[PDB]
């Protein structure tokens, strides 16, 4: 199945183990991570269109 | 314990096997090198006694 | 490890056993619990600017 969030702890380490990943490769892997502050700024500059 | 791959001949290195076998007691977050020396070294002197 | 809001269930009573806390001292408690009311005025006085 596709992931949440809500399976995913937080922690500070991340050693060799892990899946290496950046910023926007990181939101089509994972369902409904919504950074807010890339969302507000597509219906504020739809607003004023 | 040493194989886990059934159409694989490479093995899993025995670190691993007791690293895994933590987190089934309680999820595991930051894991240190200090922690592996301590367990082995109560480990073998409990084999020679 | 820090909390996530996924690990909290809503209910009603929240008797003395319980620790008392206030809305602000909430979000420096757990991890990403965002009010989305207080975010949006930052990013609109901002793009106004
Ligand atoms: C049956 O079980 C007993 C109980 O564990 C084992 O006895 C242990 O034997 C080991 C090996 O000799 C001992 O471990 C060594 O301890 C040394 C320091 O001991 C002194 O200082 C400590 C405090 O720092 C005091 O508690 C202690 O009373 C002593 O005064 C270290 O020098 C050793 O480390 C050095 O060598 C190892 C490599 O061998 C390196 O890893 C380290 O870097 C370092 O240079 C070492 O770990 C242990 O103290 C003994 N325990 C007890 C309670 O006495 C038996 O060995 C075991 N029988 C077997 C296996 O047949
Ligand atoms: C993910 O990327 C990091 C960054 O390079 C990798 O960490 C390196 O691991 C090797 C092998 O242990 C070390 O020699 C390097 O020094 C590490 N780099 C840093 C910056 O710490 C990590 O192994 C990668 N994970 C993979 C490929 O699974
Ligand atoms: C958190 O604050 C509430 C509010 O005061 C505390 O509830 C009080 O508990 C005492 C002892 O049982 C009662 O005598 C008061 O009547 C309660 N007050 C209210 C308004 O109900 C609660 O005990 C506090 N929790 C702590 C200190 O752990
Ligand atoms: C990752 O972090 C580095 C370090 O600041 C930064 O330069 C880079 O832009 C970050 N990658 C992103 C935001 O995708
Ligand atoms: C969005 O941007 C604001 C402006 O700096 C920042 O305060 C906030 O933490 C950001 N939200 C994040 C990183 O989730
Ligand atoms: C807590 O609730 C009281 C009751 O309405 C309110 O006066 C107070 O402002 C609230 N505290 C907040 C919002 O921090
Ligand atoms: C944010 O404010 C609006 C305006 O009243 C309200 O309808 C909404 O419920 C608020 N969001 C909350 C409380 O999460």
């Amino acid at each position: 199945r596709k992931p949440q969030m809500s399976d995913f702890v937080q922690i500070t380490s991340c050693e060799v183990t892990f899946l290496n990943t950046t910023h926007t490769t990181f939101q089509e892997i994972v369902i409904d991570y919504i950074d807010i502050n890339k969302t507000i700024a597509d219906m504020l500059e739809q607003y004023h269109s | 314990m040493a194989l886990g791959s059934i159409t694989s001949a490479v093995a899993v290195p025995f670190s691993m096997q007791v690293q895994a076998r933590l987190n089934y007691v309680a999820l595991q977050t930051d894991v240190l090198q200090e922690n592996q020396k301590i367990l082995a070294n109560a480990f073998n002197n409990a084999i020679g006694n």
